[PDB]
RNA sequence: GAGU
């Protein structure tokens, strides 16, 4: 994930892809204060979105997925 | 003098035969100069036991091949010199190896003295194929330091040589290897430290953290004589 | 500039017909290192025309690529970028591997500049390496006799000599090349015959 | 128009075929 | 003020965060890489060996630019498409562009390569470790033909990895090197005096073999081991490392009678000047071609100076002819100029 | 003083810089001896001589 | 390929092509695909190295 | 010196003119750092003059490249000298011979790659003799120039400055001679005037609080290139015919 | 000659000597070739060649970085050094070499206050250079407009 | 600000009097004197906007308090300065 | 265990400057072992006393020339660091030396201080010219260890700071240059083990036999962090 | 003028 990011390209594939789903979820520790998966172990937002994705985690999919089920829940709330 | 001390700061026993130990913080040269010296004496100077001189009844040379056994002699007498013995009371023993049958012969097939431990019972020593075959041996074990080779032995020592003693390579020392990495350290005002890693690697005899302990006494027994 | 790898599958039948390369007498360009991590367009099969060696679209691998020379493959038609059928770019099908990578080339890679940097980047570099460096006048074109190694028949190509008065065949012909078939018969050896030249048998 | 922004681009071509 | 407590924090935002160097010209993408930065005190950039060919990097005073990926899509470009360990392989052609070079080649090639006896030939070793503890207890030499025990790890028909066990005929530096050598390589590949064209090799089989983190850990082993070992040789370069061939001066006398003839057979009118001109060249390229074959022969094999029962002839240890065997430096149309004959220049307008 | 790189001499065929170190060691061969003469302090007719 | 970008329309199509026009080979394959499902009159032409 | 010469290095040395060469033979009457005086042989001594030659050595100045030019005399006092022999040395010379350098004990080995592409590996020993090191004089100018607004003040009373700077002007605002100075310290006191300027509501504010108004001249004041750190070792003033001197000039 | 002058100096022929590493104290495995060279320091200091820049002024009309450690002055990403970019496909760090790094005024200021506050948010727009352009190209008589989506 | 594509065609006389926000009918840059731009001259700030941000040339109108405000005085509207290099 | 120390034998002060000290008997391979790890302590960690400041009357920098003086002042205060100075009770001493008239001015011109030996009492400093020429300046030795350059010490304390109190480096490390060779003992009828003939070159004073004992006493100190804690 |  720091040194080798080939296990972390194998699990999504395509390394642009790779890099605009690692950045969405580095996006959201680094603003939302979204909480990580893996232990930190004293590590920047961008290599623990490459862990969490190399363990299979993260996912374009699995990233919107919530992103729906957050907004509805507020969108109910509001009702 | 402003004496700069270091401190042992990390063990990792990766396993009880390897260990990984850093080392900071070291004044600049000191690296290597506690390095190597200590090195040195790991390797050359730690003593320990080994096999020094072997029988096998029906064997006039290393060369030649015994019916019945996968291994050649030589092949045998490697595996001698890789195997692990602690004598607690006399500094010189020979132990008696009698086994038969369709057998991986083992260390624990030696007859066990009262004051001799075979550290690792399961070492492989020669294969018998044929179960009518029979292999009887006896393994002189020495205690002495360093690597004295048979080649070095022949040269010095030409005294009683009768033919059938099979003279193999004697390997002291227990520690298997040792090797020091120097990286630079990082202090809050200094920056031109130092840290020492040092990887040791042992059979098992001797613990590794406990084979440093002695090395470094050695050496310090040796500063006796400059008084400080 | 413009070309990306648009689509993954343009879904074409079309390719180019490879061939080995043998210029001057060692293998310079194997058919393998020639087809390496190119697509393989066509049920291309082993000589005798009556079951399936390899399938359609199957990116060539090195493990594919040693069973081609345990069987003695002549000629493979391979996917190529100029035979694509996507518009506005092409299909990674097409291309093959990306050799930077040792893989299949992700789509959306701009392909076109790296080819572009490929082929200019040796050319401008050599230009500086044996000319700084570059002093010593070693030339060497002394061709006067081509010597056969390996034992064969001589098979001449496009060739028109005409006997003459010493007992030779004085060849008549601009482009003449100089095969050398084996027992089986394959080309193993291959040279330039100039015109002019004076053939031993 | 390619690499990281081949995503972003063709999801504005989208946004393009769409009004 | 540059305060104690900014170093520290300086420390905190640099770990994990990718630089891009850059050097001019940039002909193809790997002229930029990116790298994980090691703060150093002192005002020059650091420079990862094993690079310098993407790079075309030579210390002679060569400069590099620095530049900071900002945003975290800029950081991620950087740690997975353009960080060096993820760019090992040529774009054009399917090569490896990150290969040993120079010191590196010259000390494994020493480590690699055998002697007749030297210290402690036909010696028998428990593992490679036993080796080192041999060699650097100084009773064996690296170049010592001895027997060890080695166990090699192949690859099955499925994923999982073979192991064998045999003895090997190798000599005590080969043994050494094997260390070096992840588990799933082979040991016929070490097992040979190595080279710059057999290390490439090394390196493609591994990267087949194992994958991308083995080839890299690999390849920094390489090249530790390599370097350590170039310095441990004390490889150097005198004037007596220039090997004259003992007839030079003859070649060149006969030779010289021999353009003299050709000379005189113009001064009768008989031979054309473009036909002498043609022959005098042919003749002097003949001589150029003997005088080198006569240095090269008395200088790959002049170790014809050996022992053990009597005398025997062996590969050459003469420093410049192990540069350029090794393919670190130089080559055989360098030495000729050194030793040999300097041979035929050619004028500004072509001709010679 | 400095360690140079070997591998920077049979590429670049500069070999007068081996010959200046030859020769330098030997012209300061020669300085080593008259200074371990003039520190013994054998005399001018010895010094001369040499 | 980027040489063989482009192509001379020799022979009118259902569009406003006719002679002599000379256009991308992407842009008449795709007009060529709308004349193979609307019939009309097809659009003949020559590929043209640049 | 250079150990392994060529013969040139003589005559590179006198003909470039860098060192102070004998116009006539006789005997050295006085040695100084500053200057050489050489009493002329009656037998090339003139006998109209006294026949005494005084040759004023040129001390630490200024390069075109920034580097340092020092004669330093190479003659004892009261010697015997010939005409035409050298007296002094210019910065890279010994003895009337070319010294470009230094040479040095070298060994040709690798060593664990310090000594890669023609990098060098040297010995502390060589920083620590200070052999390699070399002498650097730059040069810093402040300009007074007259405005639209009215003249521009050499002052060394300045808005907004520290003690610690001011430590180092003198009553005139320059630089006493011999000071230690590195990057952001003033050298010359010199401001360019200033007319009016809406000041933002916070800097009403702050100037309110600390009462400090902003005077007519701004803040352009030399100060030492950031990372570059000296000595001052020489300062010049110009004044133009008729502007009132500074107490230091 | 030499060798001669070397035997005066009781030194080998060879002129290698035996030499030792200072590290280990062990001897190096050959002689090694040792003695003197006459070496010259070059004006090329370090000192007056390493140069680093975050921010600083920027140029009149084209609005980028002025060039040079003189000024102050930012490294030149060239036509050659975008190549290399648009081989390796990273978009976002060339679009930030065009815009938050280069001209983008706005974009340069938003971007400087979102790395303080640790977002490294992107908030591009459009180089100062390309309006210029335009107003260049209309100077001209040529009318060049921008049709909006 | 984003848009979709760019669109080159011939400058009609109309067209080009559109983009022109004043008619330079001088050869004058500025006052020697007061550096300050030339009536219709080609810095005329009557025509191509304020030299100083939301600052008339008179300075009878400062500061955002006037904001579209064309100063009766010296012809000249009250805006940013970065229109001197759009006008 | 068949433990063997050596015993210092033989302290053969061929000059004050050098050093023979041979030393047995050691056991095999212990010569290098031990031979080379003190050559690596003695040259860099020993410590002794060198010029750290001057200041002469007259002189505002190293750069400027002194009236009736050959050398410039950089040349002088080189000089001062090869200046060779024994200081017995304190640990920082400064000196004054005040001179006059056509002399060599030597080392011997500097005020001795009682507890203060200077060991090369000619040692040059400066040249004088003009007699009537006088040069008085205030030479401050301290004792240290390894070099302390004058660039390390202009950025740390600087509390105060005078005009005219000049920097130079000064190498308080005493010791020059240092070898040691291995021969054979020839003892009772050991053979193998051999001795360690240390061949030492110091500046002024700091005795061989100190020397070694220093040295060997911070090889000791260091080997307390791996003897002590484990 | 510095590395190609
Ligand atoms: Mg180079
Ligand atoms: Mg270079
Ligand atoms: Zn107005």
């Amino acid at each position: 994930a720091r040194v080798t990011v080939q296990d972390a390209v194998e699990k999504i594939g395509n390394r642009f892809d790779l890099v605009l789903v690692a950045a969405r979820r580095a996006r959201q520790m680094q603003v939302g204060g979204k909480d990580p998966l893996v232990p930190e172990e004293n590590d920047k937002t961008t290599v623990i979105a490459l862990r969490e994705i190399e363990e299979g985690l993260i996912n374009n999919q699995i990233l919107d997925v919530r992103e729906r089920q957050e907004q509805q829940e507020q969108e109910a709330a509001e009702l | 003098t402003e004496f700069l001390k270091p401190r042992l700061v990390d063990i990792e026993q990766v396993s009880s035969t390897h260990a990984k130990v850093t080392l900071e913080p070291l004044e600049r040269g000191f690296g290597h100069t506690l390095g190597n010296a200590l090195r040195r004496i790991l390797l050359s100077s730690m003593p320990g036991c080994a096999v020094t001189e072997v029988e096998i009844d029906g064997v006039l040379h290393e060369y030649s091949t015994k019916e019945g056994v996968q291994e050649d002699i030589l092949e045998i007498l490697l595996n001698l010199k890789g195997l692990a013995v602690r004598v607690q009371g006399k500094d010189e023993v020979i132990l008696t190896l009698n086994k038969s049958g369709i057998g991986p012969v083992t260390a624990a097939d030696i007859t066990h003295d009262g004051d001799v431990e075979i550290v690792k019972p399961q070492h492989v020593i020669c294969h018998l194929t044929d179960e009518n075959a029979s292999i009887s041996m006896r393994i002189k074990v020495q205690r002495g330091r360093g690597y004295v080779p048979a080649s070095t032995r022949i040269h010095s020592e030409e005294d009683e040589r009768p033919i059938g003693r099979l003279l193999v390579d004697a390997c002291y020392s227990p520690v298997e290897r040792i090797a020091y990495n120097v990286e630079a350290a990082r202090v809050e005002q200094r920056t031109d430290l130092d840290k020492l890693v040092i990887e040791m690697e042992t059979n098992g005899t001797i613990d590794p953290e406990e084979a440093i302990r002695r090395a470094a006494t050695i050496l310090a027994e040796q500063l006796e004589a400059f008084v400080d | 500039q413009d070309l990306v790898v648009t689509e993954d599958d343009c879904g074409t039948h079309e390719g180019i017909m490879m061939t080995p390369v043998i210029e001057g007498g060692d293998v310079k360009e194997p058919l393998r290192d020639r087809v390496l991590g190119r697509v393989t367009a066509e049920d291309v099969l082993k000589p005798g025309t009556a079951d399936i060696l390899v399938p359609r679209n199957t990116l060539l691998h090195e493990q594919w690529c040693d069973l081609l020379e345990e069987n003695s493959v002549d000629a493979v038609k391979v996917r190529s970028v100029v035979s694509c059928d996507t518009d506005f770019g092409v299909c990674a099908h097409c291309y093959g591997r990306d050799l930077a990578r040792g893989h299949i080339i992700n789509k959306g890679e701009a392909i076109g500049v790296i080819a572009a940097q490929s082929i200019g980047e040796p050319g401008t570099q050599l230009t500086m390496r044996t000319f700084h460096i570059g002093g010593a006048a070693s030339r060497a074109a002394a061709e006067s006799s081509i010597q056969v190694k390996n034992k064969g028949s001589i098979k001449l190509s496009n060739v028109k000599s005409v006997v003459n008065s010493s007992g030779k065949l004085v060849i008549t012909s601009r482009n003449t090349e100089l095969k050398l078939i084996d027992e089986f018969g394959r080309t193993k050896e291959s040279y330039k015959v100039p015109y002019g030249a004076v053939l031993a048998k | 128009p390619a690499g990281t922004g081949y995503a972003y681009h063709q999801d504005r071509m989208r946004r393009r075929a769409a009004g | 003020r540059e305060e104690a407590v900014v170093w520290d924090i300086l420390d905190e935002v640099i770990r994990e965060h990718p630089v891009l160097l850059n050097r001019a010209p940039t002909l193809h993408r790997l002229g930029i890489q990116a790298f994980e930065p090691v703060l150093i005190e002192g005002k020059a950039i650091q420079l990862h060996p094993l690079v310098c060919a993407a790079y075309n990097a030579d210390f002679d005073g060569d400069q590099m630019a620095v530049h900071v990926p900002l945003t975290l899509e800029a950081q991620l470009e950087a740690r997975a498409l353009m960080m060096s360990t993820n760019n090992i392989l040529s774009p054009a052609n399917g090569e490896p562009i990150i290969v040993p070079s120079q010191d590196v080649v010259l000390g494994l090639y020493y480590m690699t390569r055998d002697c007749v006896n030297a210290k402690g030939e036909g010696m028998v070793l428990t593992g490679p470790k036993e080796a080192e503890r041999l060699y650097r207890s100084g009773l064996a030499s690296l170049h010592a033909r001895v027997k060890v025990r080695i166990t090699e790890y192949e690859k099955d028909a499925n994923g999982e990895l073979v192991a064998k066990t045999s003895l090997k005929d190798t000599t005590v530096g080969r043994a050494i090197l094997w260390m070096i050598v992840p588990k799933g390589l082979p040991y016929s590949i070490v097992n040979q005096a190595l080279g710059k064209k057999a290390i490439s090799k090394m390196l493609n089989t591994c990267y087949r073999i194992l994958g991308l983190k083995p080839t890299v850990i690999f390849a920094d082993q390489i090249m530790y081991t390599g370097f350590a070992y170039a310095a441990r040789s004390g490889a150097s370069v005198g004037i007596d490392d220039m090997v004259i061939p003992e007839k030079k001066h003859e070649i060149i006398s006969e030779a010289e009678a021999e353009v003299a003839e050709i000379q005189e057979q113009f001064q009768s009118g008989l031979v054309t000047a473009g036909e002498r001109y043609n022959k005098v060249i042919d003749i002097w390229a003949a001589a150029n071609d003997r005088v080198s074959k006569a240095m090269m022969d008395n200088l790959q094999t002049e170790t014809v100076i050996n022992r053990d029962g009597q005398e025997e002839k062996q590969v050459s240890f003469n420093s410049i002819y192990m540069m350029a065997d090794s393919g670190a430096r130089g080559s055989a149309a360098q030495i000729r100029q050194l030793a040999g004959m300097r041979g035929l220049m050619a004028k500004p307008d072509g001709s010679i | 003083d400095i360690v140079l790189n070997p591998l920077g001499v049979p590429s670049r065929m500069n070999i007068g810089q081996i010959l200046e170190t030859h020769l330098g060691m030997a012209a300061k061969g020669i300085g080593d001896k008259i200074n371990a003469m003039l520190k013994q302090q054998q005399e001018v007719a010895k010094l001369r001589e040499f | 390929r980027q040489m063989l970008r482009k192509a001379t329309i020799v022979n009118a199509g259902s569009s406003d092509f006719l002679e002599g026009e000379q256009v991308e080979y992407s842009r008449v394959k795709i007009a060529n695909r709308e004349l193979e499902a609307n019939g009309k009159v097809g659009a003949t032409y020559s590929r043209d190295l640049l | 010196k250079p150990l392994v010469g060529t013969g040139m290095e003589r005559a590179v040395a006198v003909d470039s003119g860098v060192t102070a060469v004998a116009k006539r033979g006789g005997v050295v009457q006085y040695v100084d750092a500053s200057r050489i005086v050489i009493k002329v042989n009656e037998d090339e001594m003139y006998p109209g003059e006294a026949g005494i030659d005084i040759y004023n050595l040129t001390k630490y100045t200024r390069s075109n490249q920034n580097t340092c030019i020092n004669q330093m005399p190479c003659v004892s006092l009261g010697e015997p000298v010939e005409r035409g022999d050298v007296l002094a040395d210019g910065p890279s010379t010994d003895l009337g011979e070319l010294a470009l350098g230094q040479n040095m004990r070298v060994a040709f080995m690798p060593w664990n790659g310090y000594n890669f592409e023609d990098s060098i590996l040297v010995s502390e020993r060589v920083v620590q003799e200070d052999r390699f090191t070399t002498i650097h004089i730059q040069e810093l100018a402040c300009v007074s120039r007259d405005t639209k607004l009215g003249p521009e003040e050499i002052t060394a009373d300045i808005p907004n400055v520290g003690e610690a700077a001011l430590s180092k002007l003198d009553e005139s605002g320059i630089v006493y001679i011999g000071a230690e100075v590195t990057g952001g310290d003033i050298l010359v006191g010199k401001v360019t005037p200033k007319g009016e300027t809406q000041l933002t509501p916070e800097e009403k504010l702050l100037r309110a609080i600390f009462g400090e108004k902003a005077s007519d001249v701004k803040d352009s004041s030399l100060r030492v290139p950031n990372g570059v750190s000296g000595t001052v070792i020489d300062v010049q003033v110009f004044t133009r015919d008729g502007v009132e001197k500074d107490k230091r000039a | 000659e030499i060798k001669e002058l070397l035997k005066l100096g009781d030194l080998p022929t060879s002129g290698q000597i035996r030499l030792y590493d200072g590290r280990t104290g062990e001897q190096f495995e050959r002689p090694v070739t040792v003695g003197y060279m006459y070496m010259l320091k070059l004006n090329h200091l370090v000192d007056d060649k390493m140069h680093a820049r975050s921010t600083g002024s920027y140029s009149l009309v084209t609005q980028q970085p002025l060039g040079g450690k003189a000024q102050f002055g930012g490294q030149r990403f060239g036509e050659m050094e975008v190549w290399a970019l648009e081989a390796y496909g990273a978009a976002y760090t060339l679009q930030e070499m065009l815009t938050v790094k280069s001209d983008d005024v706005n974009g340069r200021t938003k971007m400087y206050k979102n790395i303080v506050d640790g977002n490294h948010q992107m908030e591009p727009g459009m180089p100062e250079s390309f309006n210029v352009l335009l107003k260049e190209i209309r100077s001209l008589g040529i009318n060049i407009e921008l049709e909006d989506e | 600000e984003e848009f979709d594509a760019i669109k080159i065609a011939l400058a009609s006389p109309d067209m080009i009097r559109s983009w022109s926000f004043g008619e330079v009918k001088k050869p004058e840059t500025i006052n020697y004197r007061t550096f300050k731009p030339e009536r219709d001259g080609l810095f005329c700030a009557r025509i191509f906007g304020p030299v100083k941000d939301y600052e008339c040339l008179c300075g009878k109108y400062k500061r955002l308090k006037h904001r579209g405000v064309i100063c009766e005085k010296c012809g000249v509207e009250v805006t940013q300065t970065k229109v001197r290099r759009e006008r």
